[PDB]
RNA sequence: UCCAGGAAAAGCCUCUAAGCAUCAGGUAACAUCAAAUCGUACCCCAAACCGACACAGGUGGUCAGGUAGAGAAUACCAAGG
RNA sequence: GGUAUCAGAAGUGCGAAUGCUGACAUAAGUAACGAUAAAGCGGGUGAAAAGCCCGCUCGCCGGAAGACCAAGGGUUCCUGUCCAACGUUAAUCGGGGCAGGGUGAGUCGACCCCUAAGGCGAGGCCGAAAGGCGUAGUCGAUGGGAAACAGGUUAAUAUUCC
RNA sequence: CGAACCGACUAAUGUUGAAAAAUUAGCGGAUGACUUGUGGCUGGGGGUGAAAGGCCAAUCAAACCGGGAGAUAGCUGGUUC
RNA sequence: AAGGUGAUAUGAACCGUUAUAACCGGCGAUUUCCGAAUGGGGAAACCCAGUGUGUUUCGACACACUAUCAUUAACUGAAUCCAUAGGUUAAUGAGGCGAACCGGGGGAACUGAAACAUCUAAGUACCCCGAGGAAAAGAAAUCAACCGAGAUUCCCCCAGUAGCGGCGAGCGAACGGGGAGCAGCCCAGAGCCUGAAUCAGUGUGUGUGUUAGUGGAAGCGUCUGGAAAGGCGCGCGAUACAGGGUGACAGCCCCGUACACAAAAAUGCACAUGCUGUGAGCUCGAUGAGUAGGGCGGGACACGUGGUAUCCUGUCUGAAUAUGGGGGGACCAUCCUCCAAGGCUAAAUACUCCUGACUGACCGAUAGUGAACCAGUACCGUGAGGGAAAGGCGAAAAGAACCCCG
């Protein structure tokens, strides 16, 4: 049956992940702790 | 002219693909591994000053590479930009070097 | 570092052949000393899948450390650890502790 | 929050009861405005007590020669 | 016809303001130049997507042949698979 | 490469903690090989064919088990090749490996004008700081704005090429 | 009344499944408090709830992730020549 | 400086040997798109405009500028004469990252008390702001005890003392002593004199460090062995026998090594300088009011209101003003000591993202970093986030031509 996922790029920004991270103290914090702390190749947006 | 742009190197490399020689009716066209961003107009003019041929129209597109290759397992794409561009009839390859 | 340039006629040291002649060589800055007196008969397959499947079982190199009989003029070795002066502008190679530049 | 002329407050504290409450206390002072300047006329500062009484022994002018200068 | 009384903004048409004031603009006819840049392959009720699987599950829209039939049921068939 | 000796210092001695990691057993060559729409034969190729290519039968679906597109995927498309691993077997075959080739637009779509829900938000109002709210305004389709068809053709493109 | 579509009353099978809730035969609604695509808004003592403590990503009498953290464990186990 | 075109792989095509080929160090030139991202927008690396430009076969290409705040400048400018509010332009400047130490605003709970409210954990965790190379504090309204010491800071003592505390658990000083370090100064204002010491930013120089480097000693023989650095004989260097490397363990084979030299340029700190600003020095003055106290509520002082001094305060009051005012642990007298309501300040002290040299009765692939290896990778998750496995042929590729089964 409906397994909890259902992808949709557009629905992957302000609603979640993507570049929206650059709009909030914590949001932008995530990037630091993520990239810097333990260099991540990261990928977020595709 | 309004050569002011990048007419310097908008075009480059043929293709000698299967499409080659098979794509010649009323008008031989071309391929050229044209730069990723040369637009159509610039292409039309590129073959104007150089090649000294008469271009009717241009088309072009993109074609993407893709492949895994790495010290273990990564590898990636490559990217291009094809470009047919038509010429005419009354003017053949003339003095030149096909290849 | 090595200074030993091409055509530099040295002699074999350390072991194996030893006491052999050999000159020129093909050493390079941080590279390798072919010389002439270091090489056992080896082999090549037919790498080139082509008409000319060859081989190469004859001649080759035997690296070996730059630590070979220093150039040597009279007897053997004779370290070149000395520096000339006021000659050339680039270099000023000297020579064995016997005489002076050579 | 303001009481501009004087600092302000809004510092926290714990409001104990009979022995002890590990609760928190805070926001104080108040506000008001519309202060007539002998010069042209009133800009409404939101001072409070200890701020209002200050504009008295003092000025109205020097009491403002700072919220401008600095 | 009914009660539960059924987006918005732009394009579009039109009216004038400031301004223009033999000008520019407007309408029509045709002549010509321009229309850039990305996407386009293939899967798509599935072996290319969501389910760890070449998983009897899940997934929105479109098309809608013959005989029979109330019929997008159902049975046998076209094209096709 | 090691280290009598006497002395010195310990990540100092495993059989168990449903201990942690790895390797190998056992059951056992057992169950199972994924819809009960079953397939037969003659050729071809090949080391070998029940399964691949060709052919004739046979059966199954057909409001679909057909065709097209969106979402999502991201070369899976076509050609040549090769069969280790992957295919719940064999495999000469494949959505597998390695090569190449392959998606051509003024009219289709996105950009782009327009705005919905909602988001953001000069200045502004609030609020210990972070920050919340919001005026102008600016974004935001799932909605409104302009224009192409029918034949043909490629191994694979197509209201794009002729 | 009955297909699509939506839902789940019964029985069998499955229970190291085809499947971490389905398949088969029946079953209820099917112009409505209907059903569905796309996107948006509510955040954890908080949300949403035709109410069952139900749902909030196979997690819910207080989500997941990281931290205080080697919480505490008068209990169980284990403790090497 | 004789080589050289980074690596996994040569190879091709080449550049070089004298002195502009490499290669190393300094200063530059360039430096797409995104990202504070700054012309506007945007699902990050894409989309769209305005206004200027050059070459222009003179439509264009790209280029360049145009975010927002703050300070100042000038110009414009409402209701309302004025004046402001607002607007435009321009020059400066900020904005974001950043490991820890540091100042500050906000601030738990598990836990302990063998329960639990006071109390503890702990002002710790955490979150937020800010700044430096250190920050902070700092020249007595300090302490002492009738003797005197003399800013702050950090170290050892005093002491687990005094004291605080359901006087439970637990919290826990100081006077005073031994040291590291060691300096004090400005405005609260006029006059005389008058650019004088003192700092700050800057151009310069010298010392001495940082960024490339240069020279740098002295061994033959024979034995065993594939190979000698090893055995044995003799011989030499040593301000060098640290170490590494070389076909088994080398002072004398190579790199180094002690020692001794070295910098166009670029910068750290020092001293010195010039420029700009600052303002010395003498005299005579002035001497930090919504403040000190205090009533209520709290927080901080080792001190849980206690008899509780003292510090900061939310809230409400409110003085003397140097023959005056604070303090000396309730409070009063006496005596002593010190001037609060304004500010600046080196050092000793703290920390490690990073730099070079060096060390280790530290590990040696289940260890040691999660990672000795294309690891924060593969994977796993909507995501935040979690997070691997994985070293060794040989001295030399000499990595096995060729033949045979298939």
């Amino acid at each position: 049956m409906k397994r909890t996922f259902q992808p949709s790029v557009l629905k992957r920004n302000r609603s979640h992940g993507f570049r929206a991270r650059m709009a909030t103290k914590n949001g932008r914090q995530v990037l630091a702790r993520r990239r810097a702390k333990g260099r991540a190749r990261l990928t977020v947006s595709k | 002219m309004i050569r002011e742009e990048r007419l310097l190197k908008v075009l480059r490399a043929p293709h000698v693909s299967e499409k080659a020689s098979t794509a010649m009716e009323k008008s031989n066209t071309i391929v050229l591994k044209v730069a990723k961003d040369a637009t159509k107009a610039e292409i039309k003019a590129a073959v104007q000053k150089l090649f000294e041929v008469e271009v009717e129209v241009v088309n072009t597109l993109v074609v993407k590479g893709k492949v895994k290759r790495h010290g273990q397992r990564i590898g990636r794409r490559s990217d291009w930009k094809k470009a047919y561009v038509t010429l005419k009839e009354g003017q053949n390859l003339d003095f030149v070097g096909g290849a | 570092a090595a200074k030993i340039r091409r055509d530099d006629e040295v002699i074999v040291l350390t072991g194996k052949d030893k006491g052999k002649r050999g000159k020129v060589k093909n050493v390079l800055s941080s590279g390798k000393v072919i010389v002439e007196g270091i090489n056992l008969v080896k082999k090549h397959q037919k790498p080139v899948p082509a008409l000319n499947q060859p081989g190469g079982i004859v001649e080759k190199e035997a690296a070996i450390q730059v630590s070979n009989v220093a150039i040597f003029n009279a007897a053997t070795g004779k370290a070149d650890r000395v520096g000339f002066r006021f000659e050339d502008g680039k270099k000023v190679r000297f020579f064995k502790s016997n005489s002076e530049t050579i | 929050m303001k009481k501009d002329i004087h600092p302000k407050y809004e510092e926290i504290t714990a409001s104990c009861s009979c022995g002890n409450v590990m609760k928190i206390r805070s926001t104080v002072g108040h506000d008001l405005n519309l202060d007539v300047c002998s010069k042209c006329h009133p800009f409404f500062t939101g001072k409070q007590r200890d701020v209002a009484t200050g504009g008295r022994v003092d000025r109205f002018n020097k009491r403002f020669n700072i919220p401008g200068s600095k």
